[PDB]
């Protein structure tokens, strides 16, 4: 009855809303996992910086075309690469010539291309958050992955030609591939966390 | 009884070849424009004692040349630009002394321009990362020994269905091209072998799309692109 918000996190997934919007068909099913790290105590986490990876499964050699919205809890602190990115792409796009991480506030932007269904299983990104000072025991931040769409142009997860099996594909990813409001987390830290719609988090255990 | 001469019809034929645009463009270019010749018709004659009209003879003046006075009047690629699936040319009157002209055929004089978002290689409306995506592949393929911009497609869309030789594969290309090393000096006329269409290109695009999908830029991408264009390109 209540209506619950994250503590440092909003909810930006929307809708998928393109046709087909029912994935279950996809001969490729391709899921994401985002890392869930949990230390046993405050002074274990405070200040710790945390590799954060965002791995795909199931899409070996049948994806090329990908974009999608990653946010993190605003306490949490992006530790940026060399050249000042959020995010650094990882073994899962070594073959995928085309990738793009654009910074986006408490969040990044990821993107790839290849020239052919070059796309492989594995690490697609990696994003190091560091853990603020005056973290305490039981805190979760949680982290997000989430489609976007507007009439511009809207998030992706597709083959190389974007072919039928291809659009199946992608909405199998934003549908059930991830966590979102309308596929949420049973996560018992993203639940505490009010942020079901999330995907992984750093937590910290409960005293 | 009194004999006069009058114009009785007047209309001119035009040889015309394509333009393609961006959409942001403020003026198409008259260089379409290759020749327009107008006719005009005369009836001489005279009206008779009982009011009815006598025409004696019909004949047309010598035929006069200008395509040099043809304009599009206030028509500009901005302000035509409609997004419409699979649909992008466009019949642009030609205006001359401030007024449309007929064809042969009693119909408007026209020019045909084509007219798209810049980076949209597949030919949606839509600039995202599988526009940058075919781009690159056009670029892997026409690298490959055997096979160059004859025998390779760039654009996913039905409207050129795999075929090479496709006028939207040039007006694709020319979508595509967002990263020009000759400058203006490589006019709008390139056809699609005429142009380098490379990984450069292919990278700006997917920056614009990845740009244009964070909150900084968003509305920078979809109000003024051509301002997240030149950041993209490095121009500005
Ligand atoms: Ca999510
Ligand atoms: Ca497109
Ligand atoms: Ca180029």
């Amino acid at each position: 009855h209540h209506h619950h918000h994250a503590m440092a996190l909003t909810d930006r997934g929307m809708t998928y809303d393109l046709d087909p919007k029912d994935g279950s068909s996809a001969a490729t099913k391709p899921v994401l996992e985002v890392t869930k790290k949990v230390f046993d105590t405050a002074a274990d986490a405070a200040g710790q910086t945390v590799t954060v990876e965002f791995k795909v499964s199931g899409a070996e050699g049948k994806y090329a075309t990908t974009g999608y919205h990653i946010y993190w809890d605003e306490r949490l602190e992006v530790v940026a690469t060399k050249t000042g990115a959020y995010a650094k792409k990882g073994a899962a796009l070594e073959d995928s010539s085309l990738a793009k991480a654009e910074n986006n506030g408490n969040g990044v932007f990821v993107a790839s291309g290849a020239d052919d269904d070059f796309g492989a299983d594995g690490v697609m990104w990696t994003v190091e958050l560091k853990v603020p000072a005056d973290a305490k025991a039981g805190d979760v931040y949680p982290i997000d992955v989430a489609y976007q769409w507007d009439p511009s142009k809207g998030d992706l997860f597709t083959d190389n030609k974007d072919s039928a099996q291809g659009k199946l594909m992608q909405a199998y990813f934003f549908t059930q591939g991830i966590k979102s409001s309308s596929n949420p987390s049973t996560d018992e830290y993203l639940v505490k966390a009010n942020a079901t719609y999330a995907d992984g988090y750093i937590a910290i255990k409960a005293g | 009884n009194t004999v006069t001469s009058a114009v009785k019809t007047q209309y001119v034929e035009i040889e015309s070849v394509d333009g393609f645009y961006f959409n942001t463009e403020d003026k198409f270019d008259t260089a379409q424009i290759k020749k327009a010749v107008l006719h005009t018709v005369y009836n001489e004659g005279y009206t008779g004692d009982d009011g009815v009209a006598v025409v004696l003879r019909e004949y047309e003046s010598e035929p006069v040349d200008i395509t040099a006075e043809l304009t599009f009047g206030d028509a500009t690629p901005a302000n035509t630009y409609k997004a419409v699936e699979n649909k992008f040319d466009y019949e642009i009157p030609v205006y001359y002394n401030n007024a449309t002209l007929k064809d042969a055929e009693g119909n408007d004089a026209t020019v045909t321009v084509y007219i798209g978002l810049k980076g949209d290689t597949d030919l949606n409306n839509i600039v995202d990362g599988r526009d940058a995506t075919a781009t690159l592949t056009y670029y892997a393929a026409t690298s490959t020994d055997g096979k160059d911009a004859t025998t390779v497609a760039l654009s996913p869309s039905t409207l050129v269905g795999g075929n090479p030789e496709s006028v939207y594969d040039d007006f694709s290309a020319f979508l595509s091209d967002v990263k020009v090393d000759a400058g203006k000096e490589l006019t709008r006329f390139a056809k699609k072998a005429e142009r380098l269409i490379d990984g450069r290109d292919a990278s700006s695009i997917l920056t614009f799309y990845t740009k244009s999908s964070v909150d900084q830029y968003k509305d920078m991408a979809a109000n003024e692109p051509n301002k997240l264009w030149d950041i993209v390109t490095g121009d500005a």
